[PDB]
């Protein structure tokens, strides 16, 4: 059974920096060189950068550049990007096509510049109350490196309700995104005066909270 | 212009087959082969079979088992998913490489891909809320706005600004899966508050929802 192991993710490149990350076949790859890097971003499908090792694949940057043969493998992207991250999959060819496989993938994070997050609070509308459950919406901007985010009601920590997603790193600057929701019966969200969404990023906390009953 | 179109994607209770296609335009399948991919939500990218256009070869990965059926038309090549399970819900990507006999190579053509659902929930169209931030007492030149669409399946939705003509920044969230197993996703935008009110278009092709809301 053919497996193939890449680099465990994530790995982080500097931008202007070089990242080399490394694929390894337990067994020979057809012909010593049938190894495919491919570059995927969430909502677009996979991008070959590399095909037979060290072949570059046609309109794609000489930024990157693939080697190896036989059972190992590796990928360099030099002169890195915030445009260059994205998840980086190997795919090893072997003599019978039904023993194709993927690597489990290697995510690159590109640093930028760190920046802490401006952070947005929306309680719910009118509408949403009347449905008898209610959402409440974080949100973080721009910001980087990752942050996490703690609710507090009335003073108290939440630990239930609570669910975070992160859009991928603007491919001009680095930064993410993310948005935090507190979910709650409208009687809970009824019982309580003071919310409060907490954005961490190492010793730095970005705070913002309603009131409800001032909106 | 040679491209790959992918489409069947849709909702399916476990047990109910599915079958895929992929549409190819400005060249002949005969001279190609064509290979299968996937993606789960969360996992990796997956190789499932190939068929190749000039000969009978076609093959699965070992561990498909008969879950899976390749077969192609004079101007498509199909993908069947012959008893499908929650672990199926995936995109799935149709490819074309060279080497048309025995052999193939080079995956440089792929489709934007369709995506498959798997799941004993009914179809559900999304609810849209508003998102309008509390107000302090140093009014802002700006302000952001935005959207929650929740409580929806299958995935898509799509959601645009005032009609597709307001971009500039926009955030739009991954969805998230509630324990419910529908699915929520938020967007925002900021604008010049004098340009204000802003409507979000959400639409859930599944359903053949379209809902506006103004966001005041
Ligand atoms: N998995 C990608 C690698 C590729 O498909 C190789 N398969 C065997 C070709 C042999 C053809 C030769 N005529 C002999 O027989």
């Amino acid at each position: 059974a053919a497996v193939l192991t890449q680099t465990p993710s994530p790995v982080s490149a500097a931008v202007g920096g070089t990242v080399t990350i490394s694929c390894q076949s337990s067994e020979t790859v057809y012909r010593g060189d049938w190894l495919s890097w491919f570059q995927k971003k969430p909502g677009q499908p996979p991008k070959l950068l590399i095909y037979d090792a060290s072949y570059l694949a046609s309109g794609v940057s000489s930024r990157f550049s693939g080697s190896g043969s036989g059972t190992h493998f590796t990928l360099t992207i030099s002169g890195v990007q915030c445009d260059d991250a994205a998840t980086y999959y190997c795919l090893g060819g072997y003599y019978d096509d039904a023993d194709d496989t993927f690597g489990g993938g290697t995510e690159v994070v590109v640093k930028g510049d760190p920046v802490a997050p401006t952070v947005l609070i929306f309680p719910p509308a009118a509408d949403q109350v009347a449905t008898g459950t209610v959402t409440i919406v974080c949100v973080a901007n721009k910001y980087f490196p990752d942050v996490t985010v703690t609710w507090e009601v009335d003073g108290t920590t939440q630990t239930t309700g609570i669910e975070n997603s992160k859009t991928p790193q603007n491919s001009a600057d680095c930064t993410y995104n993310l948005s935090s929701t507190l979910t709650l019966t409208s009687t809970q969200y009824n019982s309580h005066k003071e919310y409060t969404c907490k954005v961490t990023q190492g010793t730095t906390s970005v705070v913002q909270s309603f009131n409800r009953g001032d909106c | 212009q040679e491209q790959l179109k992918e489409s069947g994607g849709r909702l399916v209770a476990p047990g109910t087959p599915l079958t895929l296609t992929c549409t190819v335009s400005g060249f002949d399948i005969s001279d190609y082969a064509m290979i299968w991919v996937r993606q789960a939500p969360g996992k990796g990218l997956e190789w499932i079979g190939i068929i190749y256009g000039g000969s009978n070869k076609l093959a699965y990965a070992k561990w498909a088992k008969g879950r899976f059926t390749i077969s192609r038309t004079s101007t498509t090549v199909d993908l069947k998913i012959t008893s499908p399970t929650t672990e199926d819900t995936a995109t799935y990507f149709c490819a074309r490489g060279y080497g048309s006999m025995d052999g193939y190579d080079r995956l440089n053509l792929w489709g934007q891909g369709t995506l498959v659902t798997v799941s004993s929930g009914q179809p559900k169209g999304p609810s849209v809320f508003p998102l309008a931030p509390c107000c302090g007492d140093t009014p802002s030149s700006t302000v952001t706005l935005g959207c929650l669409v929740k409580g929806y399946l299958p995935e898509p939705v799509t959601v645009t600004w005032n009609s597709g003509t307001l971009t500039n920044g926009v955030r739009t969230f991954p969805s998230v899966r509630q324990s419910s197993g529908l699915y929520s996703l938020s967007s925002v935008v900021s604008v010049t508050s004098s340009s204000q009110p802003v409507t979000c278009n959400v639409a859930h092709p599944a359903t053949n929802t379209k809902v506006d809301k103004t966001v005041a």
